[PDB]
Protein backbone atom coordinates (compact mmCIF):
# COMPACT_ATOMS: atom_id res chain seq x y z
CA UNK A 1 0.00 0.00 0.00
CA UNK A 2 2.63 3.05 -1.10
CA UNK A 3 1.08 4.39 -4.59
CA UNK A 4 -1.63 5.81 -3.44
CA UNK A 5 -2.43 5.62 -7.52
CA UNK A 6 -3.08 2.08 -7.34
CA UNK A 7 -5.29 1.98 -4.65
CA UNK A 8 -8.89 2.10 -5.04
CA UNK A 9 -11.71 1.91 -3.44
CA UNK A 10 -15.16 0.61 -5.49
CA UNK A 11 -18.21 0.04 -3.19
CA UNK A 12 -17.34 -4.17 -2.98
CA UNK A 13 -13.88 -3.34 -1.13
CA UNK A 14 -10.23 -1.42 -1.34
CA UNK A 15 -8.90 -2.91 -4.61
CA UNK A 16 -4.56 -2.97 -5.48
CA UNK A 17 -3.85 -2.60 -8.77
CA UNK A 18 -0.72 -2.80 -10.66
CA UNK A 19 1.67 -0.30 -12.36
CA UNK A 20 2.12 -1.28 -16.54
CA UNK A 21 4.61 -0.66 -18.95
CA UNK A 22 3.08 1.16 -22.21
CA UNK A 23 5.33 1.97 -25.14
CA UNK A 24 5.54 5.97 -23.97
CA UNK A 25 4.93 5.59 -20.28
CA UNK A 26 2.95 3.78 -17.72
CA UNK A 27 -0.80 2.72 -16.83
CA UNK A 28 -2.98 2.16 -13.49
CA UNK A 29 -4.14 -1.68 -14.17
CA UNK A 30 -6.91 -3.37 -12.40
CA UNK A 31 -7.12 -6.87 -13.36
CA UNK A 32 -9.32 -9.48 -12.38
CA UNK A 33 -11.81 -7.16 -10.23
CA UNK A 34 -14.78 -9.82 -9.37
CA UNK A 35 -18.24 -8.24 -10.58
CA UNK A 36 -20.59 -11.09 -10.11
CA UNK A 37 -20.70 -14.23 -7.71
CA UNK A 38 -19.48 -16.88 -9.25
CA UNK A 39 -21.58 -18.49 -11.27
CA UNK A 40 -20.99 -22.09 -10.71
CA UNK A 41 -23.39 -25.41 -8.90
CA UNK A 42 -27.02 -23.93 -8.98
CA UNK A 43 -25.74 -20.74 -10.28
CA UNK A 44 -25.03 -22.78 -13.59
CA UNK A 45 -27.57 -21.34 -16.58
CA UNK A 46 -28.92 -18.74 -13.89
CA UNK A 47 -28.45 -14.98 -14.19
CA UNK A 48 -25.55 -12.98 -12.43
CA UNK A 49 -25.68 -11.65 -8.96
CA UNK A 50 -24.49 -8.73 -7.69
CA UNK A 51 -20.64 -9.68 -5.71
CA UNK A 52 -20.72 -9.22 -2.20
CA UNK A 53 -19.14 -6.94 -0.25
CA UNK A 54 -15.30 -7.79 0.97
CA UNK A 55 -13.43 -6.98 3.50
CA UNK A 56 -9.33 -6.09 3.49
CA UNK A 57 -7.71 -5.08 0.12
CA UNK A 58 -8.38 -7.41 -3.03
CA UNK A 59 -5.21 -8.10 -5.51
CA UNK A 60 -6.17 -6.59 -8.66
CA UNK A 61 -2.78 -6.79 -10.33
CA UNK A 62 -3.52 -10.24 -12.82
CA UNK A 63 -5.84 -11.48 -15.24
CA UNK A 64 -8.61 -14.31 -14.22
CA UNK A 65 -9.76 -17.26 -15.28
CA UNK A 66 -11.35 -17.57 -18.24
CA UNK A 67 -15.27 -18.96 -18.80
CA UNK A 68 -15.14 -22.22 -19.77
CA UNK A 69 -14.93 -22.44 -22.92
CA UNK A 70 -13.91 -24.63 -26.53
CA UNK A 71 -10.50 -24.55 -27.15
CA UNK A 72 -9.99 -24.23 -31.64
CA UNK A 73 -7.83 -26.70 -32.17
CA UNK A 74 -8.18 -26.97 -35.79
CA UNK A 75 -3.99 -26.27 -36.75
CA UNK A 76 -1.60 -26.62 -33.73
CA UNK A 77 1.17 -24.35 -33.76
CA UNK A 78 -0.75 -21.81 -35.68
CA UNK A 79 -0.76 -18.26 -34.52
CA UNK A 80 -3.93 -17.42 -36.85
CA UNK A 81 -5.85 -20.31 -34.71
CA UNK A 82 -4.23 -20.14 -31.39
CA UNK A 83 -3.69 -15.99 -31.13
CA UNK A 84 -7.52 -16.71 -29.75
CA UNK A 85 -7.02 -19.57 -27.79
CA UNK A 86 -7.72 -18.83 -23.89
CA UNK A 87 -4.19 -17.12 -22.50
CA UNK A 88 -5.49 -18.63 -18.74
CA UNK A 89 -7.13 -21.08 -17.20
CA UNK A 90 -10.74 -22.13 -17.74
CA UNK A 91 -12.98 -21.82 -14.92
CA UNK A 92 -16.62 -21.52 -14.12
CA UNK A 93 -15.94 -19.05 -12.06
CA UNK A 94 -14.75 -16.05 -14.34
CA UNK A 95 -16.83 -12.84 -14.12
CA UNK A 96 -14.05 -10.30 -13.59
CA UNK A 97 -13.38 -7.43 -15.24
CA UNK A 98 -10.23 -5.08 -16.17
CA UNK A 99 -10.23 -1.79 -15.47
CA UNK A 100 -7.07 0.71 -17.45
CA UNK A 101 -6.72 4.35 -16.67
CA UNK A 102 -3.75 5.78 -17.24
CA UNK A 103 -0.89 6.91 -14.86
CA UNK A 104 -1.27 9.18 -13.13
CA UNK A 105 -4.86 8.83 -12.29
CA UNK A 106 -7.12 11.39 -14.14
CA UNK A 107 -8.36 14.73 -12.52
CA UNK A 108 -11.04 15.39 -14.62
CA UNK A 109 -13.89 12.46 -15.64
CA UNK A 110 -12.19 10.96 -18.67
CA UNK A 111 -14.75 8.88 -21.02
CA UNK A 112 -15.11 5.19 -20.83
CA UNK A 113 -15.07 2.67 -23.37
CA UNK A 114 -15.98 -0.73 -22.64
CA UNK A 115 -15.12 -3.88 -24.69
CA UNK A 116 -16.50 -6.73 -25.42
CA UNK A 117 -15.08 -9.71 -26.75
CA UNK A 118 -16.34 -11.80 -30.02
CA UNK A 119 -15.57 -15.38 -30.54
CA UNK A 120 -18.78 -16.58 -31.58
CA UNK A 121 -20.59 -16.71 -28.26
CA UNK A 122 -18.85 -20.17 -27.78
CA UNK A 123 -15.04 -18.81 -27.00
CA UNK A 124 -13.44 -15.81 -25.93
CA UNK A 125 -11.84 -14.00 -22.98
CA UNK A 126 -10.87 -10.06 -22.17
CA UNK A 127 -7.86 -11.18 -21.28
CA UNK A 128 -6.19 -11.59 -25.27
CA UNK A 129 -3.22 -9.65 -26.46
CA UNK A 130 -5.01 -7.96 -29.14
CA UNK A 131 -7.42 -6.42 -26.25
CA UNK A 132 -4.92 -4.89 -24.32
CA UNK A 133 -5.84 -1.37 -23.45
CA UNK A 134 -3.17 -0.10 -21.86
CA UNK A 135 -1.95 1.46 -25.55
CA UNK A 136 -4.92 3.07 -25.23
CA UNK A 137 -5.18 4.46 -21.88
CA UNK A 138 -1.43 5.20 -22.45
CA UNK A 139 -1.55 7.32 -25.88
CA UNK A 140 -5.39 8.81 -25.57
CA UNK A 141 -6.04 9.38 -22.10
CA UNK A 142 -8.90 6.27 -22.59
CA UNK A 143 -9.97 4.64 -19.27
CA UNK A 144 -10.69 1.34 -20.80
CA UNK A 145 -13.01 -1.65 -19.03
CA UNK A 146 -13.67 -4.59 -20.62
CA UNK A 147 -15.29 -8.11 -19.08
CA UNK A 148 -15.49 -11.44 -18.96
CA UNK A 149 -18.82 -12.84 -19.93
CA UNK A 150 -20.50 -16.54 -20.54
CA UNK A 151 -19.97 -18.32 -23.38
CA UNK A 152 -21.27 -21.24 -24.75
CA UNK A 153 -23.77 -24.13 -22.66
CA UNK A 154 -22.98 -21.80 -19.71
CA UNK A 155 -23.82 -18.07 -21.06
CA UNK A 156 -26.49 -19.73 -23.33
CA UNK A 157 -28.21 -22.57 -23.32
CA UNK A 158 -31.84 -22.15 -22.59
CA UNK A 159 -35.53 -23.69 -21.80
CA UNK A 160 -37.23 -20.50 -22.53
CA UNK A 161 -40.05 -19.89 -19.98
CA UNK A 162 -38.18 -21.74 -17.31
CA UNK A 163 -36.45 -20.07 -14.06
CA UNK A 164 -33.68 -22.10 -13.98
CA UNK A 165 -32.37 -21.54 -17.46
CA UNK A 166 -34.14 -18.34 -19.00
CA UNK A 167 -31.09 -17.85 -21.58
CA UNK A 168 -29.43 -14.90 -22.42
CA UNK A 169 -27.22 -14.76 -19.06
CA UNK A 170 -24.35 -14.20 -20.70
CA UNK A 171 -25.40 -11.17 -22.04
CA UNK A 172 -26.91 -10.27 -18.59
CA UNK A 173 -23.21 -11.15 -17.20
CA UNK A 174 -22.21 -8.14 -19.82
CA UNK A 175 -25.04 -5.58 -18.34
CA UNK A 176 -24.00 -6.37 -15.06
CA UNK A 177 -20.42 -5.27 -15.44
CA UNK A 178 -22.14 -2.32 -17.07
CA UNK A 179 -23.67 -1.76 -14.25
CA UNK A 180 -20.33 -2.40 -12.51
CA UNK A 181 -18.59 0.64 -14.59
CA UNK A 182 -21.74 2.97 -13.78
CA UNK A 183 -21.33 2.73 -10.01
CA UNK A 184 -17.87 2.42 -9.40
CA UNK A 185 -16.19 3.92 -12.58
CA UNK A 186 -15.79 7.25 -11.10
CA UNK A 187 -13.35 6.46 -8.11
CA UNK A 188 -10.49 5.54 -11.42
CA UNK A 189 -11.29 8.47 -13.16
CA UNK A 190 -13.57 7.28 -15.73
CA UNK A 191 -16.97 9.63 -16.72
CA UNK A 192 -19.67 7.43 -15.69
CA UNK A 193 -21.85 9.55 -18.17
CA UNK A 194 -19.73 9.14 -21.52
CA UNK A 195 -19.53 5.50 -21.57
CA UNK A 196 -19.20 3.95 -25.09
CA UNK A 197 -19.61 -0.06 -25.91
CA UNK A 198 -17.75 -1.87 -28.72
CA UNK A 199 -17.27 -5.25 -29.74
CA UNK A 200 -16.15 -6.93 -32.70
CA UNK A 201 -18.04 -10.25 -33.89
CA UNK A 202 -19.96 -11.83 -31.11
CA UNK A 203 -19.28 -8.99 -29.28
CA UNK A 204 -20.38 -6.15 -31.73
CA UNK A 205 -23.99 -8.43 -32.24
CA UNK A 206 -23.36 -8.40 -28.06
CA UNK A 207 -23.64 -4.25 -28.20
CA UNK A 208 -26.15 -4.66 -30.83
CA UNK A 209 -28.44 -6.52 -28.28
CA UNK A 210 -27.64 -4.04 -25.78
CA UNK A 211 -28.95 -0.62 -27.46
CA UNK A 212 -31.81 -3.21 -28.25
CA UNK A 213 -32.93 -3.87 -24.94
CA UNK A 214 -34.18 -0.61 -22.90
CA UNK A 215 -32.79 -2.16 -20.02
CA UNK A 216 -29.05 -2.12 -21.05
CA UNK A 217 -29.60 1.38 -23.38
CA UNK A 218 -29.55 3.51 -20.54
CA UNK A 219 -26.33 2.40 -19.08
CA UNK A 220 -24.27 3.84 -22.20
CA UNK A 221 -23.95 6.69 -24.58
CA UNK A 222 -22.39 5.13 -27.98
CA UNK A 223 -21.74 2.44 -29.26
CA UNK A 224 -19.30 0.85 -32.20
CA UNK A 225 -20.05 -2.24 -34.12
CA UNK A 226 -17.18 -4.51 -35.70
CA UNK A 227 -17.92 -7.12 -38.21
CA UNK A 228 -21.04 -8.01 -36.39
CA UNK A 229 -24.72 -7.30 -35.46
CA UNK A 230 -28.19 -8.41 -33.49
CA UNK A 231 -29.69 -8.96 -37.14
CA UNK A 232 -28.36 -11.66 -38.94
CA UNK A 233 -28.55 -15.43 -39.60
CA UNK A 234 -26.34 -17.06 -36.79
CA UNK A 235 -26.48 -14.02 -33.63
CA UNK A 236 -30.21 -15.43 -32.75
CA UNK A 237 -32.05 -18.23 -32.38
CA UNK A 238 -35.82 -19.08 -31.52
CA UNK A 239 -37.31 -19.74 -28.56
CA UNK A 240 -38.31 -23.47 -30.84
CA UNK A 241 -34.61 -23.60 -31.68
CA UNK A 242 -32.95 -22.93 -28.12
CA UNK A 243 -35.44 -24.93 -26.80
CA UNK A 244 -34.19 -27.71 -29.31
CA UNK A 245 -30.97 -27.56 -28.83
CA UNK A 246 -31.17 -27.69 -25.27
CA UNK A 247 -33.24 -30.74 -25.31
CA UNK A 248 -30.97 -32.40 -27.22
CA UNK A 249 -27.88 -31.45 -25.54
CA UNK A 250 -29.36 -32.79 -22.25
CA UNK A 251 -29.70 -36.14 -24.11
CA UNK A 252 -26.74 -36.42 -25.58
CA UNK A 253 -25.06 -36.18 -21.74
CA UNK A 254 -27.44 -38.63 -19.98
CA UNK A 255 -30.12 -36.25 -19.34
CA UNK A 256 -31.89 -38.10 -19.07
CA UNK A 257 -37.65 -37.33 -21.30
CA UNK A 258 -37.47 -34.58 -18.86
CA UNK A 259 -39.42 -31.20 -17.86
CA UNK A 260 -37.46 -28.13 -17.16
CA UNK A 261 -36.89 -27.84 -13.88
CA UNK A 262 -35.62 -31.53 -13.67
CA UNK A 263 -34.03 -31.25 -16.61
CA UNK A 264 -31.92 -28.09 -15.85
CA UNK A 265 -31.21 -30.48 -12.42
CA UNK A 266 -29.25 -32.88 -14.20
CA UNK A 267 -27.62 -30.19 -16.50
CA UNK A 268 -26.34 -28.93 -13.46
CA UNK A 269 -24.78 -32.02 -12.26
CA UNK A 270 -22.93 -32.84 -15.32
CA UNK A 271 -19.02 -31.81 -15.72
CA UNK A 272 -18.33 -28.38 -17.31
CA UNK A 273 -16.09 -30.77 -19.90
CA UNK A 274 -18.83 -32.89 -20.68
CA UNK A 275 -21.33 -30.28 -21.71
CA UNK A 276 -18.46 -28.57 -23.92
CA UNK A 277 -17.67 -32.16 -25.44
CA UNK A 278 -21.01 -32.12 -27.03
CA UNK A 279 -21.76 -28.61 -27.87
CA UNK A 280 -20.80 -28.55 -31.27
CA UNK A 281 -23.38 -31.89 -32.04
CA UNK A 282 -26.79 -29.84 -31.47
CA UNK A 283 -26.51 -28.08 -34.74
CA UNK A 284 -29.37 -28.31 -36.87
CA UNK A 285 -27.78 -28.53 -40.63
CA UNK A 286 -24.01 -28.90 -42.07
CA UNK A 287 -22.50 -25.80 -41.70
CA UNK A 288 -19.82 -23.18 -40.78
CA UNK A 289 -19.86 -19.56 -39.24
CA UNK A 290 -22.82 -21.46 -37.20
CA UNK A 291 -22.49 -21.56 -32.99
CA UNK A 292 -24.50 -23.80 -30.90
CA UNK A 293 -25.45 -21.77 -27.89
CA UNK A 294 -26.34 -18.18 -28.77
CA UNK A 295 -28.68 -15.38 -27.64
CA UNK A 296 -32.31 -16.45 -27.69
CA UNK A 297 -35.40 -14.27 -28.36
CA UNK A 298 -37.35 -14.91 -25.21
CA UNK A 299 -39.03 -11.56 -26.08
CA UNK A 300 -37.72 -10.67 -22.39
CA UNK A 301 -34.38 -9.33 -23.04
CA UNK A 302 -35.33 -9.04 -26.97
CA UNK A 303 -38.68 -8.16 -26.65
CA UNK A 304 -39.21 -9.37 -30.03
CA UNK A 305 -36.59 -10.57 -32.86
CA UNK A 306 -33.67 -8.02 -33.89
CA UNK A 307 -35.17 -7.36 -37.01
CA UNK A 308 -38.62 -6.10 -35.83
CA UNK A 309 -36.73 -4.15 -33.09
CA UNK A 310 -34.27 -2.11 -35.50
CA UNK A 311 -37.73 -1.54 -38.19
CA UNK A 312 -39.36 -0.30 -35.14
CA UNK A 313 -37.41 1.43 -32.41
CA UNK A 314 -36.66 4.99 -32.32
CA UNK A 315 -32.75 5.41 -32.54
CA UNK A 316 -32.81 9.66 -32.58
CA UNK A 317 -30.55 8.96 -29.39
CA UNK A 318 -28.14 7.02 -31.27
CA UNK A 319 -24.56 7.66 -32.57
CA UNK A 320 -22.69 4.51 -33.70
CA UNK A 321 -19.68 3.55 -35.58
CA UNK A 322 -19.87 0.31 -37.62
CA UNK A 323 -17.68 -1.28 -40.37
CA UNK A 324 -16.28 -4.47 -41.85
CA UNK A 325 -13.11 -5.84 -42.90
CA UNK A 326 -12.39 -6.70 -46.72
CA UNK A 327 -12.86 -10.37 -46.80
CA UNK A 328 -14.94 -11.15 -44.05
CA UNK A 329 -15.64 -14.76 -44.91
CA UNK A 330 -11.98 -15.82 -45.41
CA UNK A 331 -11.18 -18.24 -42.72
CA UNK A 332 -14.57 -19.65 -41.71
CA UNK A 333 -14.37 -21.53 -45.21
CA UNK A 334 -11.26 -23.99 -43.64
CA UNK A 335 -13.65 -24.63 -40.73
CA UNK A 336 -15.15 -27.29 -43.20
CA UNK A 337 -16.11 -26.61 -46.85
CA UNK A 338 -14.39 -29.46 -48.97
CA UNK A 339 -11.67 -27.69 -51.03
CA UNK A 340 -10.19 -25.27 -48.12
CA UNK A 341 -7.38 -24.88 -46.29
CA UNK A 342 -4.99 -22.38 -45.00
CA UNK A 343 -2.02 -25.01 -46.45
CA UNK A 344 -2.83 -24.58 -49.93
CA UNK A 345 -4.07 -22.07 -52.47
CA UNK A 346 -7.56 -23.45 -51.95
CA UNK A 347 -8.96 -23.39 -55.65
CA UNK A 348 -11.96 -25.06 -56.37
CA UNK A 349 -13.96 -27.04 -59.09
CA UNK A 350 -17.59 -25.48 -60.05
CA UNK A 351 -19.14 -28.34 -57.92
CA UNK A 352 -17.04 -27.70 -55.15
CA UNK A 353 -18.41 -24.31 -55.30
CA UNK A 354 -22.03 -25.65 -55.74
CA UNK A 355 -21.41 -28.04 -52.05
CA UNK A 356 -20.05 -24.67 -50.37
CA UNK A 357 -23.02 -22.70 -51.25
CA UNK A 358 -25.33 -24.79 -49.03
CA UNK A 359 -22.61 -25.22 -46.05
CA UNK A 360 -21.80 -21.40 -46.52
CA UNK A 361 -25.72 -20.53 -46.51
CA UNK A 362 -26.84 -23.24 -44.59
CA UNK A 363 -30.54 -22.85 -43.67
CA UNK A 364 -31.51 -21.73 -47.08
CA UNK A 365 -33.51 -23.74 -49.36
CA UNK A 366 -32.91 -25.64 -53.00
CA UNK A 367 -34.28 -22.76 -54.11
CA UNK A 368 -32.43 -20.09 -52.42
CA UNK A 369 -28.78 -21.70 -52.47
CA UNK A 370 -29.84 -21.63 -56.28
CA UNK A 371 -30.39 -18.05 -56.21
CA UNK A 372 -27.04 -17.77 -54.71
CA UNK A 373 -25.11 -19.44 -57.00
CA UNK A 374 -27.02 -17.89 -59.73
CA UNK A 375 -25.99 -14.20 -57.85
CA UNK A 376 -22.29 -15.34 -57.60
CA UNK A 377 -21.16 -16.85 -60.81
CA UNK A 378 -19.37 -14.61 -63.44
CA UNK A 379 -21.38 -16.45 -66.30
CA UNK A 380 -18.20 -15.11 -68.83
CA UNK A 381 -15.93 -17.21 -66.53
CA UNK A 382 -18.26 -19.69 -64.87
CA UNK A 383 -15.63 -22.12 -63.97
CA UNK A 384 -12.74 -20.21 -63.06
CA UNK A 385 -11.35 -21.62 -59.94
CA UNK A 386 -10.30 -18.62 -58.13
CA UNK A 387 -13.19 -16.32 -59.05
CA UNK A 388 -15.15 -19.76 -57.33
CA UNK A 389 -13.10 -19.71 -54.73
CA UNK A 390 -13.18 -15.85 -54.07
CA UNK A 391 -17.19 -15.96 -54.61
CA UNK A 392 -17.74 -18.74 -52.20
CA UNK A 393 -15.58 -16.67 -49.42
CA UNK A 394 -17.65 -13.13 -50.68
CA UNK A 395 -20.99 -15.40 -49.85
CA UNK A 396 -20.29 -16.16 -46.59
CA UNK A 397 -19.19 -12.95 -45.16
CA UNK A 398 -21.62 -11.24 -46.99
CA UNK A 399 -24.39 -13.53 -45.46
CA UNK A 400 -22.99 -13.62 -42.52
CA UNK A 401 -21.31 -9.95 -41.84
CA UNK A 402 -21.33 -7.47 -44.60
CA UNK A 403 -25.07 -7.39 -45.26
CA UNK A 404 -26.46 -7.77 -41.40
CA UNK A 405 -23.92 -4.61 -41.30
CA UNK A 406 -25.16 -2.67 -44.07
CA UNK A 407 -28.97 -3.36 -43.04
CA UNK A 408 -28.56 -2.44 -39.69
CA UNK A 409 -26.82 0.66 -40.62
CA UNK A 410 -29.66 1.09 -43.39
CA UNK A 411 -32.64 0.79 -40.92
CA UNK A 412 -30.68 2.96 -37.74
CA UNK A 413 -29.74 5.29 -40.14
CA UNK A 414 -33.28 5.38 -41.45
CA UNK A 415 -34.86 6.15 -38.28
CA UNK A 416 -32.67 8.75 -36.77
CA UNK A 417 -29.13 7.37 -35.51
CA UNK A 418 -26.05 9.10 -36.86
CA UNK A 419 -24.15 6.26 -38.16
CA UNK A 420 -20.29 6.03 -39.31
CA UNK A 421 -19.81 3.17 -41.47
CA UNK A 422 -16.31 1.94 -42.67
CA UNK A 423 -14.23 -0.98 -43.87
CA UNK A 424 -11.34 -2.12 -43.37
CA UNK A 425 -8.91 -2.69 -46.03
CA UNK A 426 -5.79 -3.08 -44.61
CA UNK A 427 -3.80 -6.51 -44.52
CA UNK A 428 -1.15 -6.83 -41.70
CA UNK A 429 2.04 -7.38 -42.36
CA UNK A 430 2.53 -10.25 -39.44
CA UNK A 431 0.26 -12.15 -40.88
CA UNK A 432 0.42 -15.76 -40.98
CA UNK A 433 -3.54 -16.88 -42.94
CA UNK A 434 -2.36 -17.15 -46.50
CA UNK A 435 -2.87 -14.96 -48.56
CA UNK A 436 -5.73 -15.61 -50.50
CA UNK A 437 -7.63 -14.56 -47.25
CA UNK A 438 -7.28 -10.95 -47.85
CA UNK A 439 -7.81 -9.36 -44.41
CA UNK A 440 -9.77 -11.50 -42.60
CA UNK A 441 -12.47 -11.44 -39.70
CA UNK A 442 -10.92 -10.09 -36.59
CA UNK A 443 -7.53 -8.60 -38.07
CA UNK A 444 -8.51 -4.80 -37.51
CA UNK A 445 -8.70 -4.79 -33.70
CA UNK A 446 -5.06 -5.24 -33.57
CA UNK A 447 -4.40 -2.26 -35.10
CA UNK A 448 -7.54 -0.34 -33.15
CA UNK A 449 -5.95 -1.58 -29.44
CA UNK A 450 -2.51 0.00 -30.58
CA UNK A 451 -0.61 -3.18 -30.83
CA UNK A 452 1.60 -2.04 -33.30
CA UNK A 453 2.33 1.14 -31.05
CA UNK A 454 5.06 -1.66 -29.12
CA UNK A 455 8.31 -1.36 -30.81
CA UNK A 456 8.64 -4.90 -29.73
CA UNK A 457 6.34 -6.34 -32.07
CA UNK A 458 7.19 -6.67 -35.68
CA UNK A 459 5.32 -3.96 -37.72
CA UNK A 460 6.00 -1.09 -40.39
CA UNK A 461 6.43 2.37 -39.51
CA UNK A 462 3.30 3.12 -41.75
CA UNK A 463 1.63 0.52 -39.56
CA UNK A 464 2.24 1.98 -36.42
CA UNK A 465 1.03 5.59 -38.20
CA UNK A 466 -2.30 3.59 -39.34
CA UNK A 467 -2.37 2.43 -35.81
CA UNK A 468 -2.89 6.13 -33.99
CA UNK A 469 -5.39 7.00 -36.73
CA UNK A 470 -7.23 4.85 -36.11
CA UNK A 471 -7.30 5.08 -31.74
CA UNK A 472 -7.64 8.63 -32.71
CA UNK A 473 -11.13 8.04 -34.71
CA UNK A 474 -12.39 5.47 -32.11
CA UNK A 475 -11.68 7.71 -29.11
CA UNK A 476 -12.45 10.81 -30.51
CA UNK A 477 -15.90 9.08 -31.77
CA UNK A 478 -15.54 7.73 -28.51
CA UNK A 479 -15.96 11.20 -26.87
CA UNK A 480 -17.59 13.65 -28.87
CA UNK A 481 -19.44 11.14 -31.21
CA UNK A 482 -17.58 11.76 -34.39
CA UNK A 483 -14.56 10.45 -35.54
CA UNK A 484 -13.20 14.13 -36.72
CA UNK A 485 -11.17 17.24 -34.70
CA UNK A 486 -12.37 19.44 -32.20
CA UNK A 487 -10.02 22.09 -33.89
CA UNK A 488 -7.37 21.21 -36.80
CA UNK A 489 -9.99 21.30 -40.28
CA UNK A 490 -8.98 17.96 -41.02
CA UNK A 491 -8.61 17.80 -44.46
CA UNK A 492 -10.13 14.45 -45.49
CA UNK A 493 -13.92 14.13 -43.58
CA UNK A 494 -15.71 11.03 -42.70
CA UNK A 495 -19.27 11.69 -43.28
CA UNK A 496 -22.08 9.91 -41.37
CA UNK A 497 -24.02 7.11 -43.56
CA UNK A 498 -27.21 8.31 -44.30
CA UNK A 499 -30.28 6.15 -46.19
CA UNK A 500 -29.90 9.07 -49.06
CA UNK A 501 -25.91 8.76 -50.34
CA UNK A 502 -24.78 5.67 -48.33
CA UNK A 503 -21.40 6.97 -47.69
CA UNK A 504 -18.64 4.98 -45.84
CA UNK A 505 -15.14 5.43 -45.87
CA UNK A 506 -12.03 2.89 -46.35
CA UNK A 507 -9.24 2.23 -43.33
CA UNK A 508 -6.11 1.74 -44.92
CA UNK A 509 -2.71 3.46 -44.85
CA UNK A 510 -3.71 5.62 -48.13
CA UNK A 511 -6.03 8.94 -46.64
CA UNK A 512 -9.77 8.29 -45.98
CA UNK A 513 -11.42 7.85 -49.46
CA UNK A 514 -15.58 8.24 -49.23
CA UNK A 515 -17.39 5.43 -50.62
CA UNK A 516 -21.08 5.42 -51.49
CA UNK A 517 -23.21 1.97 -51.08
CA UNK A 518 -22.38 -0.89 -48.76
CA UNK A 519 -22.59 -4.02 -51.67
CA UNK A 520 -25.84 -2.36 -52.41
CA UNK A 521 -26.95 -4.35 -55.03
CA UNK A 522 -25.82 -7.56 -53.09
CA UNK A 523 -27.56 -6.61 -49.85
CA UNK A 524 -30.52 -5.89 -51.49
CA UNK A 525 -30.47 -9.20 -52.52
CA UNK A 526 -29.84 -10.63 -49.30
CA UNK A 527 -31.80 -8.06 -46.83
CA UNK A 528 -34.64 -7.37 -49.40
CA UNK A 529 -35.21 -10.90 -51.85
CA UNK A 530 -34.02 -14.16 -49.95
CA UNK A 531 -36.03 -13.25 -47.27
CA UNK A 532 -39.20 -13.55 -49.12
CA UNK A 533 -38.07 -16.34 -51.12
CA UNK A 534 -38.01 -18.22 -47.70
CA UNK A 535 -41.41 -17.70 -46.42
CA UNK B 1 6.90 -40.32 -31.81
CA UNK B 2 5.54 -37.00 -30.62
CA UNK B 3 2.29 -35.87 -31.55
CA UNK B 4 -0.32 -33.54 -30.45
CA UNK B 5 -2.34 -33.95 -27.20
CA UNK B 6 -5.78 -31.87 -26.06
CA UNK B 7 -9.46 -32.69 -24.82
CA UNK B 8 -11.73 -30.20 -26.80
CA UNK B 9 -11.04 -27.74 -23.62
CA UNK B 10 -6.73 -27.63 -23.82
CA UNK B 11 -4.31 -26.51 -25.82
CA UNK B 12 -2.47 -28.53 -28.25
CA UNK B 13 0.63 -29.95 -26.54
CA UNK B 14 3.75 -32.02 -27.34
CA UNK B 15 3.98 -35.34 -26.01
CA UNK B 16 5.91 -38.23 -26.76
CA UNK B 17 3.49 -41.18 -27.43
CA UNK B 18 6.96 -43.34 -28.10
CA UNK B 19 5.84 -46.04 -30.50
CA UNK B 20 1.63 -46.24 -30.22
CA UNK B 21 -0.62 -44.31 -33.14
CA UNK B 22 -1.71 -40.83 -32.61
CA UNK B 23 -4.99 -39.59 -33.47
CA UNK B 24 -6.86 -36.85 -34.51
CA UNK B 25 -10.57 -36.66 -33.59
CA UNK B 26 -12.31 -34.12 -35.50
CA UNK B 27 -16.65 -33.51 -36.32
CA UNK B 28 -17.10 -35.44 -39.39
CA UNK B 29 -19.81 -32.95 -40.77
CA UNK B 30 -19.26 -29.63 -41.17
CA UNK B 31 -18.39 -27.81 -38.90
CA UNK B 32 -15.35 -29.80 -38.89
CA UNK B 33 -13.84 -28.76 -35.49
CA UNK B 34 -11.15 -30.62 -33.90
CA UNK B 35 -12.56 -32.53 -30.59
CA UNK B 36 -9.12 -34.07 -29.96
CA UNK B 37 -6.02 -35.27 -29.87
CA UNK B 38 -3.22 -37.73 -28.52
CA UNK B 39 -1.55 -41.10 -28.44
CA UNK B 40 -3.53 -44.30 -30.10
CA UNK B 41 -6.43 -44.68 -32.43
CA UNK B 42 -9.53 -44.88 -31.05
CA UNK B 43 -12.50 -46.05 -33.52
CA UNK B 44 -14.28 -43.47 -35.13
CA UNK B 45 -17.97 -43.00 -34.76
CA UNK B 46 -19.42 -40.99 -38.35
CA UNK B 47 -20.49 -38.85 -36.31
CA UNK B 48 -16.58 -38.18 -35.03
CA UNK B 49 -14.11 -38.56 -37.60
CA UNK B 50 -10.92 -39.60 -36.30
CA UNK B 51 -7.66 -40.20 -38.29
CA UNK B 52 -4.56 -41.71 -37.71
CA UNK B 53 -1.07 -41.95 -38.02
CA UNK B 54 1.98 -43.63 -36.97
CA UNK B 55 4.81 -41.05 -38.27
CA UNK B 56 6.23 -38.56 -38.63
CA UNK B 57 6.44 -36.42 -35.41
CA UNK B 58 3.38 -33.75 -35.25
CA UNK B 59 1.39 -36.18 -37.73
CA UNK B 60 -1.78 -36.25 -36.07
CA UNK B 61 -1.69 -32.04 -37.42
C1 LIG C 1 -5.84 -28.16 -50.29
O1 LIG C 1 -5.69 -29.00 -49.13
C2 LIG C 1 -6.88 -29.75 -48.76
C3 LIG C 1 -6.48 -30.62 -47.55
O2 LIG C 1 -5.07 -30.57 -47.29
C4 LIG C 1 -7.41 -30.60 -49.95
O3 LIG C 1 -8.70 -31.14 -49.62
C5 LIG C 1 -7.51 -29.76 -51.24
O4 LIG C 1 -7.83 -30.61 -52.36
C6 LIG C 1 -6.19 -29.03 -51.50
N1 LIG C 1 -6.28 -28.23 -52.71
C7 LIG C 1 -5.34 -28.35 -53.65
C8 LIG C 1 -4.58 -27.07 -54.01
O5 LIG C 1 -5.08 -29.42 -54.23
Amino acid sequence: REDPQLLVRVRGGQLRGIRLKAPGGPVSAFLGIPFAEPPVGSRRFMPPEPKRPWSGVLDATTFQNVCYQYVDTLYPGFEGTEMWNPNRELSEDCLYLNVWTPYPRPASPTPVLIWIYGGGFYSGAASLDVYDGRFLAQVEGAVLVSMNYRVGTFGFLALPGSREAPGNVGLLDQRLALQWVQENIAAFGGDPMSVTLFGESAGAASVGMHILSLPSRSLFHRAVLQSGTPNGPWATVSAGEARRRATLLARLVGCPGGNDTELIACLRTRPAQDLVDHEWHVLPQESIFRFSFVPVVDGDFLSDTPEALINTGDFQDLQVLVGVVKDEGSYFLVYGVPGFSKDNESLISRAQFLAGVRIGVPQASDLAAEAVVLHYTDWLHPEDPTHLRDAMSAVVGDHNVVCPVAQLAGRLAAQGARVYAYIFEHRASTLTWPLWMGVPHGYEIEFIFGLPLDPSLNYTTEERIFAQRLMKYWTNFARTGDPNDPRDSKSPQWPPYTTAAQQYVSLNLKPLEVRRGLRAQTCAFWNRFLPKLLS
Amino acid sequence: TMCYSHTTTSRAILTNCGENSCYRKSRRHPPKMVLGRGCGCPPGDDNLEVKCCTSPDKCNY
